């Protein structure tokens, strides 16, 4: 996981 | 701290740093970023933000070019420098502004305020408005300050609200000074100086509109 | 009809009454002060005095000397 | 203990503390937290609330930045610095104020000075409309005429109209009369005093509540 | 009509 | 020295700005000479500027 | 930085530096490009923009021609020199006003006097009508009386007419009055001046727009 | 810098330089090349071009003849010595035009302008418009300057416009020169001078036709 | 793939 | 590929 | 010698 980001998108 | 505000001109170029190890944020006010271009291989991961925004992420150790286009048919250039440390968001701003938006007033006034400020305007034309029609005019509406005499002229009446006009004559002979608060009577509703004018001399004619209420309660 | 709005100015070099850079007139402001009011949520109201405009501007051509 | 509150531009970025072993929560007075955005591998576990905040646990150890964004179309970037330590709140308040179209619907749709006197009612009895937020209260927002000082307390911001309640003290050894006129400043809109005072004395402690134009001038 | 209240109070600096 | 007023101010009401153009000789559609002239506008309209003091 | 302007007519060609490994883009002010030739095996990667711009990447070393061709009829040929270094704005400016069929219908349809009433607004307030696009402007259009010197700013062109911006500068130490009339040269067909002005002082600084026919003469 | 424009007459051959690494164009304005033929194996690659336009490659390294026909059945030759360097544009033009367009006046003038202009001519011709009608003439329509002497001759009217015509005449017994300003009076559209004469002389007879606002208001 | 370019087009 | 361009018609 |  290059770069990777964690984007958590919420409902 | 605060974003980094940089107002570059349509197709500009700015050199700017940008780290490698954290991600990075441009964002326009106004605008919604619509596409970001970086040679191939530089920028890992792009992602779109609430409203404009581009947050990147880029693990490149070398200078490169970035292109980004907005959704109103902006393209601005940057040049990003890789450095280790703090992710850097940057404000993109345009140079000359293309267009000037006329903010309409958005206040709007009281329905009572309003009724007696269309009425004034119609008398003071001499248009009479369709419910309104000819009467007589009231023999006492108005105080008399100083020695004023007052002659009745013209009215017109209506529904809900009733008007005078009287002409005021000044004997004094004195500078006097006007206040539309001194011509009060029990039941009036407003009081117009025709000829907006603070001091009458001797022989200052002025001629006043008095709303009153008709089927006073 | 299209309106005529200038009347001709009193009566390189031409004597015209036309022909000469012109400028707008001005607005009419009228003051009307408001009796102090009650309302249906029983606010007690102290405007003090309005002012609008009752008639528009219209285009003069200046007198020529 | 109480959160901090920090107040970052939508621009701004701020180098916080974050903790490792128990979970930490950012909370936006006014606006709800929808997405987070952290470098690969570096937030553990994170969790939406119903409030509308945003709990995240970091096992890391390296510095990192993390953006947060809302749903009214808001992006705030923090630097979290990971210690041994317990749980820590942080109040994200905005600083400049969020656009919200559906509350100037509610805004525009009725009169004006029944607005005013609405807005002014709640910040009174403390029962704040449902569209208006919280905000950062301008630090110099009126006029302040010779010898009083002021400090802010609180700031309720809708789209066209602001709220600021200022606390103001009476330096001078003789007691100040004050009309309501002398703190107007380009852009207020009313100004009132909650204890109708004519006078006040040394040593006051008068509040008094302004609102503006949501960034006019 | 709305109201009128207050017959006018009997009768920096404006009176 | 204690004074109960509302601070008045007097209306300004800017007035508008001009912009007039020369038109140069033209020959119209159904052939009739135009010899030079002018037409007038107004770029910007009048409008109430809000006071700067309240005093 | 600003990208760069260079206004080569139909028959154009212009030698400018691209470079290798960071992107590049060449795009046309009133025009959308929609095709793009250079000689097999020189440009490495081509994609057309939403604003109507073309983004080109050369990894070759040699020096080379390439075409680009637009949608309302339009080719101009610039020639490329791969040099190291970062990406590189160009702005090719049209200098040789396009046909643009669909504008001469609104240009026709509606009167003439209104017509350049029209397009001069649009000059003094910057809301260009939507047929025209920027053109080179031309350097001497107008008639320099007695000691005026002039430089160009602005030019907007349809089909039929055109539009430029002049800015005026006295040399003559006496101020001199200025006439419109003074200013036409055959081909001009209105001359007005921003500030109304009766008289120019020296070192005056004062732009007048100027319409001509396009391609007349 | 600049395409090399060469009008060759029909049939004609023009010896031109090509380049042989890189392609060139040729193009005629107001014409669309339809096809092009060379030797066998000379010009490996033609390709069409928005507009008249034809983009060729040539690997030759002999001089060949080059035949190009348009879409209004012209036909040119041209000898091509290809050579390194850079690719070449040219623009190739027609020696004597075939036809010459009479370009129709696009201007269409004001629709009040027109309304006065037909009725000033008819009245001159003497034809009278199907609404207009004879009555009786205005007993003075317009200022007498200098002694003039001014007798009712004819009138006509209609629904929004009416004409009078009265002669003109001169007891000065000097030299005078007309303006038609002179004859305004509150109320006058337009004065026409039926003979075209700048100074009356004493018994100057000039009649003038005087077209003012029935139904004025 | 050299002298290539990456460009997402976001929606 | 003797003497090809490039020639790319974009929609 | 100004004239409009």
């Amino acid at each position: 996981r290059p770069g990777m980001m964690d984007s958590q998108e919420f409902s | 701290q605060s974003p980094a505000t940089i107002s570059l001109p349509q197709g500009g170029q700015f050199r700017l740093s940008i780290s490698n190890t954290d991600p990075n944020m441009i964002f326009i006010p106004g605008d919604k970023v619509t596409a970001i271009t970086a040679p191939g291989g530089m920028l890992a991961d792009k992602r779109l933000t609430r409203a404009g925004g581009v947050l990147f992420t880029s693990v490149a150790t070398r200078t490169f070019t970035i292109f980004v286009e907005t959704a109103r048919g902006q393209t601005f250039s940057v040049v990003a420098t890789p450095v280790k440390g703090e992710g850097r968001v940057y404000r993109l701003m345009s140079a000359e502004p293309p267009s000037r938006p006329e903010t309409r007033k958005w206040e709007t006034a009281q329905a009572y305020e309003k009724l007696l400020i269309s009425l004034n305007r119609a008398v003071l034309t001499g248009d009479i408005p369709d419910g309104y029609g000819e009467v007589k005019p009231l023999s006492d509406g108005i105080r008399l300050p100083g020695g004023f005499s007052v002659t009745p002229l013209k009215a017109w009446a209506g529904d809900q609200l009733r008007a005078d006009r009287y002409e005021l004559r000044n004997a004094n002979t004195w500078g006097v000074a006007l206040r539309e608060q001194d011509f009060w009577k029990p039941g009036v509703r407003a009081v117009m100086f025709d000829n907006n004018a603070q001091t009458l001399m001797g022989g200052g004619r002025m001629t006043v509109t008095v709303i009153r209420g008709n089927g006073e309660g | 009809t299209v309106s005529t709005t200038p009347p001709v100015s009193a009566g390189v070099r031409c004597d015209n009454p036309g022909t000469v850079h012109p400028q707008r007139s001005r607005d009419q402001i009228a003051t009307v002060w408001i009796a102090p009011w009650v309302d249906s949520d029983n606010a007690f109201h102290q405007p003090g005095r309005v002012s609008f405009v009752v008639s528009p501007a219209d285009w003069v051509l200046p007198a020529r000397v």
